[PDB]
């Protein structure tokens, strides 16, 4: 599929106006990256680290999630040895997996997180449009 | 029991190969019971002709001449989908070859030999997906004596809506 990158932290411009849209097609993957640091550049309590949530837009536009069930990943380990901690979304319309997403052509759908490191100042959320 | 594989217990670390490449089986990132989990699925019941192969590592015998093979994987049924799916099916083939070279990406199939058709004791219905509810079938075969120094497992999809989400391998030590 063609796959759609997302740098998910607070130094990604894209987020800035809490407005980061993306269009994929269906069966497209999103692969949300998570913050992601070399082993000493950063103190370890400035490393951005995020709980990730899909959740409708009632959600998304509060920027807070209706319930613990709509964790998605966690962005959890900051200094990973090899390299980024990735959310791989596959935007496929079918799942055998009772608690994973189907994701529907002329459909949107919403990310937000909540921090970690946990003073939340700010909203990050995205959302995604599949195309027919 | 000594355990020769264990995919859950790689946390993710762990990728097979996939045939043919870019179609087929993916692997795919969830959270269940409060922790992230991994699985390979693959779910193409509405169009012509799935043959979708998931190979394991090629895996050390040592010892074992007599290996478990334990399943878990959902499986969703065919009249859940709202075409109707025609192509659908609702069990997947499980395989296994020896070696004494690990063949790396070069999967030929014909070096496989078909263990059983796997079918779900349990299917997940329309009503599953509102309940979150996940029916987790399981099922064991085992295979033996094996002889080379090593083996592979595999999974044949053809076209049914499947997620796997444990594959152990195990002998029985007396």
């Amino acid at each position: 599929a063609d796959r759609h990158t997302v740098f998910w932290n607070s130094s990604n411009p894209k987020f800035r106006n809490e407005d980061y849209t993306i269009h994929v097609q269906l069966n497209d993957y999103v692969d949300i990256i998570c913050p992601h640091y070399e082993d000493h550049s950063v103190a370890d309590a400035a490393m951005e680290q995020y709980i990730l949530y899909l959740v409708e837009h009632e959600e998304y536009q509060l920027c807070q999630p209706q319930s613990k069930d709509q964790v998605r990943w966690q962005c959890n380990r900051p200094s990973a040895k090899h390299g980024p901690e990735k959310l791989s979304e596959k935007f496929q319309r079918f799942t055998p997996f009772t608690l994973g997403k189907e994701f529907k052509e002329g459909h949107s759908y919403y990310y937000i997180s909540k921090p970690i490191h946990q003073h939340e100042d700010r909203c990050l959320r995205l959302k995604v449009t599949v195309k027919i | 029991e000594v355990v020769l594989l264990d995919f859950a217990a790689a946390g993710g670390e762990l990728g097979w190969l996939t045939h043919p490449y870019g179609k087929g089986w993916d692997l795919m990132q969830n959270i269940m019971n409060d922790m992230p989990i991994y699985m390979y699925s693959v779910c193409n019941v509405m169009s012509g002709d799935q043959d979708n192969w998931l190979r394991t590592n090629w895996v050390y015998r040592g010892e074992a001449e007599r290996i478990f093979i334990e399943l878990k994987f959902t499986v969703r049924d065919c009249n859940s989908f709202p075409g109707g799916a025609s192509s659908c099916k609702e069990t997947f083939n499980l395989y296994y070859a020896e070696s004494d070279l690990d063949y790396g990406t070069n999967f030929q199939k014909r070096l496989f030999t078909k263990i059983d058709t796997i079918a779900p004791d349990e299917i997940t219905v329309s009503s599953d997906f509102e309940a979150r509810h996940v029916k987790l079938n399981v099922e064991e075969r085992s295979v033996g004596p094996l002889t080379r120094k090593g083996f592979y497992l595999a999974f044949q999809d053809i076209g049914a809506c499947v997620a796997l989400l444990s594959v152990r391998v195990y002998y029985k030590k007396c």
